[PDB]
RNA sequence: UAUCUGGUUGAUCCUGCCAGUAGUCAUAUGCUUGUCUCAAAGAUUAAGCCAUGCAUGUCUAAGUAUAAGCAAUUUAUACAGUGAAACUGCGAAUGGCUCAUUAAAUCAGUUAUCGUUUAUUUGAUAGUUCCUUUACUACAUGGUAUAACUGUGGUAAUUCUAGA
RNA sequence: AUUCAUAAUAACUUUUCGAAUCGCAUGGCCUUGUGCUGGCGAUGGUUCAUUCAAAUUUCUGCCCUAUCAACUUUCGAUGGUAGGAUAGUGGCCUACCAUGGUUUCAACGGGUAACGGGGAAUAAGGGUUCGAUUCCGGAGAGGGAGCCUGAGAAACGGCUACC
């Protein structure tokens, strides 16, 4: 009961994306920027869908406080957001982990030392071993 | 290589470095309106000179000309809705009369200490530079907020400044927390 | 040098698109297609600008390759598909359509349209010849190769194709007292009838136009689309039809929009 | 290791502009070609080792050259060159007679068979039957369009000549 | 932002320069440097020379899959899923950098191809395939020849390659 | 505005093209043969248009210098004819022919601490100075030269040769 005064402005649908499009700006006096899963469970009874199903991003609040301006999403189902959300807001949802790659640096040093090898390289490899062996 | 970022000078420096005359009437003005440096007096008159040479260009084209209406019209209006010229003489003529102190008087530092609320114009800049001023629901802490007249009866305290409320202050609850520490609970 | 560009930078674009100084250093580069790179609007271009339906260019993939945007009946899933004026766009999805006129500022205007004027289009015609074979067709503006029309169909005049196969229903002839659109120039998406035009033996004829409220201005025959009779237009105008009233008097709607 | 070409009649190494689709050299890019020096064909002293094929078995037996085959890794892929292989007919079938290679994942036993290249199947005399209907089809509608077009101007002409003759 | 001042003489009025004076998205350097926004930055002398790492690769249901790869197939003993490698197609002629050349040259605005080439995109487009038929050659569909792959190697070395 | 588009006739060709390609669905029909016929596309493909262009091209405009006034034409300079080459016009090259072409309205030469422009600084007005550099066009990848593949490169994170 701290007054947080959630609305969405510009609300369009986007049924093109199977989602609808608003911004999000809230009131929080006495309180800084409160956090965004909260908004998302509030915006989740807001439209009436689910809580998986909001994404938000934005919120940077004014300068004095007390006000936070941000976009948010609400999608129609949460196959259809996973979909069409950015894999880096997956992880930020907490609906996938991060999928463990090399560094940029190493995977292009692992393709410039692959280009050298032309087809699979298995015959050079026991010929390096033969040619040290004997 | 991207779009170059846009920027310009907004103050000019007067050709004859020490005039005694000129250092007079700086330091008078920055007495009065409680000013920083010269800078701020070079600023508003880089201003003046901008639009007094708008206003010239422009009455040098003749009456009924659009392009002479709708600059004229525009500067006029947006002069008039800043408060530097008045709700009369709505001409650019006495655009060209304006002076270095019809922006002076319309600063936030300027207006704070006139409506009350800051007893001073030194006291005003530094209520509104420790945010203790909010113009409309947003707090400035710029001097030259330069008020444009719809806001004149909303310069009030922030709600979020112990003078408006909402907090007893850093240094009252240090010195309310020292008289707890030598009284008791 | 050395062959074609590919690369579209910022403040290299068409000024229409009304795109960002900022947020990037590139602009999206039109494909080949039917019409020219600096008088067509990309569809990433009216779909994340105009519409606004996308907040970046990879979910503007994402609706073409689920090949809901489709043009003139045509899926185009091509990002910067070029297109152009006398262009419908139709999303099957929330039944919705538009037509690439221009407005009154020379830009390329969102104009919703009906399913009847969804299923036909004009077409300037370019060129007249006989093809291979002694068969006669027409180019139109937007490199529609149309066999077999009417022959009283000239240079300058204007075609309704049926959209829905490469013929044509009725044409409408390059005469003074018709209403014209014109497509090039800075007199840019203007509406008026014919005057008159000159012979100008040699080439680059003129035309000229005044509006419904007595605004006569020229313009190069290659800029004049002829988009109906004297009145009774063929397409459903845009909000503003055309008049380009002065700056003043558009201010003074500005206020009277405010006003309530 | 310097490989000996095919036709240089020399007993030294030379350089050459070496191509596409020659011994000795595999190009990198689209037309590309590279000076490498390569070893005459003429046999010297100086090489290290020459390559022999054996056109015609002798009487004795060697250790190992003559004594062990080596399996054929590939069958024919092809229906017609599956055909020729076994020796069926013309027109019989092949997919009794796929090359069936068998796999054992040590507990799973699982059997493998090439995809069979330029068979006949009712698709694909589907899709040759509709390109035959699209140019019969394309043929008739152009020849509609041409009649059409033809009767289009004969009025046009009957028309104009009518008003020419009486005015 | 249409401004001048000091210096020749014992004193004056001039000519006249020197000196001051004010800006520079105009560079360097000295001293000083708390905050937020914004961001030029090896061009000038050496387009002088470069260690090293990276900057061009690319697969969808829709060209080729016997990886003796994975899940094993999903009438499925021809295959059907994914799929390294490699044939095949396309890109690599875009970009990024620099300004050494270059003085009607580039370039700028404006014209022409009735003086030409143009992959790709988009629109259209092909019942005639009859060698000299009064001698057609499988169309329920011709052929080989190779990569990747297996195996034998050469050289210290290279995105080198040979024989089967 | 054409010897234009297009058509026709006679022929000519180390005879061009005119689908032996792939995915998904597989409906309907009767001479019930795994027969007839058929769908939604993908990749291709000759030509004409289109777009992206490219190449050449018409007029006009560039700093200082005469202690640079004559230049070009052997090794094409100016034009004609004909051929060759080019994707195409053209001395672009060749053969024959004529002696032309530029110039004090500054040709030609020299210098440039010269890439051109959009622009920038200063400025009452008029001007002066700058513009290597966020955009457009050009040129180059140490200096030259030559070339393969490709629609397009005289490409240099392509090749070849010399230095
Ligand atoms: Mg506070
Ligand atoms: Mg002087
Ligand atoms: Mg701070
Ligand atoms: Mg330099
Ligand atoms: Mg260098
Ligand atoms: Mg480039
Ligand atoms: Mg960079
Ligand atoms: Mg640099
Ligand atoms: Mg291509
Ligand atoms: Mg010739
Ligand atoms: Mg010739
Ligand atoms: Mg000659
Ligand atoms: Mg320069
Ligand atoms: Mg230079
Ligand atoms: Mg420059
Ligand atoms: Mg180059
Ligand atoms: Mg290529
Ligand atoms: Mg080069
Ligand atoms: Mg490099
Ligand atoms: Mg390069």
């Amino acid at each position: 009961s701290d007054a947080v005064t959630i609305r969405t402005r510009k609300v369009i649908s986007n049924p093109l994306l199977a989602r609808k499009q608003f911004v999000v700006d809230v009131l929080h006096p006495n309180r800084a920027n409160v956090s965004k899963d909260e908004l998302r469970e509030k915006l989740a009874e807001v439209y009436k869908a689910e809580k998986d199903a909001v994404s938000v991003f934005g919120f940077r609040t004014q300068f004095g406080g007390g006000k936070s301006v941000g976009f948010g999403l609400v999608y129609n189902s949460v196959a259809e957001a996973k979909k069409f959300e950015p894999t880096y807001r997956l992880v930020r949802y907490g609906l996938a982990e991060k999928v463990e790659k090399a560094s940029r640096q190493q995977r292009k040093q692992k393709k410039n030392r692959d280009k050298k090898i032309f087809g699979t390289g298995k015959r050079l490899a026991k010929k390096v071993a033969r040619r040290n062996a004997d | 290589p991207r779009a170059p970022r846009t920027y310009s000078k907004t103050y000019s420096t007067p050709k004859r470095p020490y005039e005694s005359s000129r250092l007079d009437a700086e330091l008078k003005l920055a007495g009065e309106f409680g000013l920083k440096n010269k800078k701020e007096i070079y600023r508003i008159s880089f201003q003046l000179s901008k639009i007094r040479r708008a206003a010239r260009d422009l009455l040098t084209r003749d009456e009924k000309d659009p392009k002479r209406l709708f600059e004229g019209n525009a500067l006029i209006r947006r002069l008039v809705r800043v408060g530097v010229l008045s709700e009369d003489k709505k001409k650019l003529d006495y655009v060209l009369a304006l002076k270095v102190e019809d922006f002076l008087e319309r600063r936030l530092q300027t207006q704070v200490y006139k409506l009350g609320l800051a007893k001073s114009v030194h006291h005003a800049r530094v209520l509104i530079t420790q945010r203790h001023i909010a113009v409309g629901k947003q707090i400035v802490n710029i001097p030259s907020f330069m008020v444009r007249l719809d806001s004149e009866k909303h310069i009030d305290f922030a709600p979020t400044s112990p003078f408006g409320g909402a907090r007893p202050g850093r240094v009252a609850r240090r010195n309310a927390a020292r008289k707890a520490e030598a009284s008791g609970e | 040098a050395r062959g074609p560009k590919k690369h579209l930078k910022r403040l290299a674009a068409p000024h229409h698109w009304l795109l960002d100084k900022l947020s990037g250093c590139y602009a999206p580069r039109p494909s080949a297609g039917p019409h020219k790179l600096r008088e067509s609007l990309p569809l990433i271009v009216f779909l994340r600008n105009r519409l606004k339906y996308a907040l970046n260019g990879r979910e503007v993939k994402a609706i073409l390759m689920q090949r809901h945007v489709k043009v003139d009946g045509k899926v185009r899933t091509d990002t910067t598909y070029p297109a152009g004026f006398m262009d419908v766009i139709t999303l099957d999805a929330t039944n919705e359509n538009f037509r690439l006129v221009y407005d009154v500022k020379g830009r390329f205007a969102v104009h919703r349209i009906t399913d009847e004027e969804a299923s036909y289009k004009l077409g300037k015609v370019k060129k007249v010849q006989l093809g291979k074979k002694g068969v006669p067709y027409v180019v139109t503006h937007d490199g529609r190769t149309i066999r077999y029309p009417d022959p009283n169909i000239k240079v300058n005049d204007t075609v309704k194709i049926d959209l829905a196969s490469g013929k044509i229903t009725d044409f409408i002839k390059f005469d003074a007292g018709k209403l014209v659109y014109v497509t090039g120039g800075r007199n840019l998406g203007r509406i008026g009838t014919i005057v008159h035009k000159e012979r100008h033996d040699g080439g680059f004829d003129l035309v000229h136009i005044k509006d419904s409220l007595d605004n006569t201005f020229v313009t190069r025959l290659n800029n004049v689309f002829v988009i109906g009779e004297q009145g009774k237009p063929y397409i459903s105008l845009p909000k503003g039809k055309g008049i380009k009233l002065s700056i003043a008097e558009e201010r003074d709607r500005r206020r009277a929009q405010q006003g309530l | 290791g310097f490989p000996m070409k095919q036709g240089v009649l020399l007993p030294t190494r030379i350089k050459l502009l070496l191509t596409k689709n020659v011994s000795c050299y595999r190009p990198r890019r689209d037309g590309e070609r590279k000076r490498k020096s390569v070893r005459g064909a003429i046999v010297g002293p100086d090489l290290a080792v020459l390559a022999l094929v054996i056109v015609k078995k002798g009487e004795q037996e060697l250790e190992g050259l003559t004594d062990t085959t080596v399996p054929k890794r590939l069958g024919p892929k092809r229906a017609n060159n599956i055909r020729k292989f076994f020796g069926l007919s013309k027109e019989d079938d092949v997919r009794d007679f796929v090359i069936r290679r068998e796999v054992t994942k040590g507990e799973k036993t699982y059997t493998k068979a090439p995809k069979i290249q330029r068979l006949v199947t009712p698709q694909r005399l589907q899709r040759k039957r509709h390109q035959r209907a699209l140019k019969v089809r394309n043929a008739q509608a152009q020849r509609e369009a041409a009649a059409e077009y033809a009767q289009l101007l004969a009025k046009r002409l009957s028309e104009r000549k009518a008003e020419k003759a009486e005015i």
